[PDB]
């Protein structure tokens, strides 16, 4: 007994314009491939290879470049130099 | 430049087969001659003449297209199919 | 693996085309090459009368391995062909009218 | 693919020349040949080894010594007068 | 792949609807050159030997 | 009228082919955007 009112007269929605003809034959294999590649993260799972790359690029490489960066803060000036002059501060 | 014709391919292949020893005769040679039956060639002498014909026209043949040219007319049409001379 | 037949014929013809072409790019001289090719031919003439399948397949894959040992770094290709250097220099563009995508400007 | 190989070898050398050029402009404070050569004998040797090492890896890349030497003979896909 | 079989694109060596592999762009025509005359471990030995 | 002009220009005044034409944007990009950008160049060069 509750229906939206009679004075609506709602019509269809177009997007309008010119039917651009198909400039591309889509490949089913290429489209399935690319849809698998962009949405890879919803099927990603941890394995030993994932653990190896996640260890080395997220943990080991920041720690190595970290140690190298904190050791070498005020070591080197080369600004005006001479023979027999050490360039390391330490 | 230098563009071949059909009769050029004809007198190249005929003179080629006239050079060859294991033919039957130099006189029974035609455009429609079977290499296997009419010329008296083995299973393996037709291969040596396909090697010589592909060296002679300067062109390369895959194994699927070499066995198909059984008669001489098929060889002339097939060699005339390619753009390279 | 099988005696006189069309498929065994196709295999042995393919292997002979190979062994000729393979010997072709090792050897620079004409004279030594055509000697060698006559020898190669004599190796194929001494065979091709073998009755059993056992020794036939034995010599078959043995000369296939002997064919694999004498492989060459660059095969002589004609240049207009897919190993060559003239391959795909000016491939002619296929004749296409222009597809249009915009109602308003080209 | 051959032009790709040639440019990426040369760009390996380009990166080591950018390293060497940063050290040039750091140590001497200039890039001019006349000022660098006038004060080259005074500068420390370890800096000098570092600079000429980087500039030699650049030169070794373009002048086709053994470390990356393929791209010359992989540049025969370009024509004869090139 | 052999070059003499007729493909849709001769340059790609690939038919129109052919399934593309796990990690395709290493098995592309635009991939590395991928020599075939020496085994790679052997060639490692010959290079370091010279 | 806009639809009847451009649809007929795509399928086929209609039946001509000339060169002289002004797209809607070229009035205020060549005559206002470009000279104000040249004016930005000139004031940067002499302000230096
Ligand atoms: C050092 C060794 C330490 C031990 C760890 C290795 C570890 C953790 C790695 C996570 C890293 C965390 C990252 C954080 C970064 C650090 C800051 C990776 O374990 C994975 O190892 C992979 C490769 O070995 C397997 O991948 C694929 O496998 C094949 C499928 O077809 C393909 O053949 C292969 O090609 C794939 O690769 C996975 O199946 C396995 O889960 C866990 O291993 C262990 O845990 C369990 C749980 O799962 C495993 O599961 C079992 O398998 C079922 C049958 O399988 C059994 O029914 C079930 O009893 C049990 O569930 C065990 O097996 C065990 O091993
Ligand atoms: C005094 C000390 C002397 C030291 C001497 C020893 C130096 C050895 C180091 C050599 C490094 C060479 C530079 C590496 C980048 C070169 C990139 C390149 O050239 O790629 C080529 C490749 C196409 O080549 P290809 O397909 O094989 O053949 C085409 C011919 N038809 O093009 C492509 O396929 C593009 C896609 C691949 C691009 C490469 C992606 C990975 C890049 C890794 C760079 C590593 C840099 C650090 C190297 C550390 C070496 C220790």
């Amino acid at each position: 007994e509750l229906k939206p009112s009679s004075a609506i007269q709602r019509g269809p929605l177009n997007k309008g314009g010119w039917d651009a003809p198909h400039a591309l034959h889509n490949d089913g294999a290429i489209d399935r491939y690319a849809h698998w590649r962009t949405f890879y993260q919803e099927r990603f799972k941890y394995t030993r290879a994932t653990g190896k790359s996640t260890l080395i690029f997220l943990v080991a490489f920041p720690a190595l470049i970290g140690y190298v960066a904190y050791q070498s803060e005020g070591l080197f000036e080369f600004a005006g130099k001479r023979r027999g002059e050490s360039v390391t501060t330490r | 430049a230098h563009v071949l014709t059909k009769d050029m391919i004809q007198e190249r292949i005929v003179a080629l087969l006239e050079s060859f020893d294991k033919v039957n005769d130099a006189k029974n040679i035609t455009a429609t001659a079977n290499l296997t039956s009419d010329l008296g060639l083995d299973s393996l002498d037709v291969v040596e003449v396909v090697m010589a014909i592909e060296e002679e026209f300067g062109l390369e043949i895959p194994d699927h297209d070499a066995d198909e040219i059984k008669t001489v007319q098929q060889a002339i049409d097939y060699v005339s199919a390619q753009p390279a001379a | 693996p099988v005696p006189f037949s069309a498929a065994n014929k196709k295999l042995v013809t393919s292997m002979y085309r190979q062994s000729l072409k393979l010997a072709r790019n090792w050897i620079s001289n004409r004279q030594l090459f055509r000697q060698k090719a006559v020898e190669i031919r004599h190796k194929f003439d001494q065979n091709a009368q073998i009755s059993n399948p056992r020794l036939l397949a034995r010599t078959l894959d043995e000369t296939r391995a002997h064919l694999y040992e004498f492989r060459h770094p660059d095969p002589i290709v004609p240049p207009s062909f897919p190993g060559g250097t003239k391959y795909e220099r000016n491939v002619p563009p296929r004749m296409e009218k222009i597809m249009q995508h915009n109602l308003y400007e080209p | 693919k051959s032009a790709l190989s040639a440019v990426l070898m040369n760009r390996f050398g380009d990166a080591f020349f950018v390293l060497g050029l940063c050290v040039i402009a750091y140590v001497f404070g200039t890039l001019n040949y006349s000022t660098i050569f006038a004060t080259a004998y005074l500068i420390n040797t370890d800096l000098l080894v570092l600079i000429m090492l980087a500039l030699f890896i650049a030169a070794m890349a373009k002048s086709a010594q053994f470390g990356l030497h393929n791209w010359l003979t992989l540049a025969m896909e370009g024509p004869t007068p090139v | 792949k052999n070059p003499y079989k007729k493909y849709d694109d001769q340059q790609d060596r690939r038919n129109l609807e052919e399934p593309l592999s796990v990690n395709d762009d290493l098995y592309d025509m635009w991939s590395p050159d991928r020599f075939t005359h020496f085994k790679n471990q052997d060639a490692l030995k010959y290079f370091i030997g010279f | 009228l806009k639809d009847y002009y451009y649809n007929g220009r795509r399928i086929l005044w209609e039946i001509k082919r000339e060169g002289a034409e002004k797209e809607d944007w070229v009035n205020q990009m060549y005559f206002l955007y470009a000279p104000s950008l040249i004016l930005l160049l000139i004031v940067m060069v002499y302000k230096s």
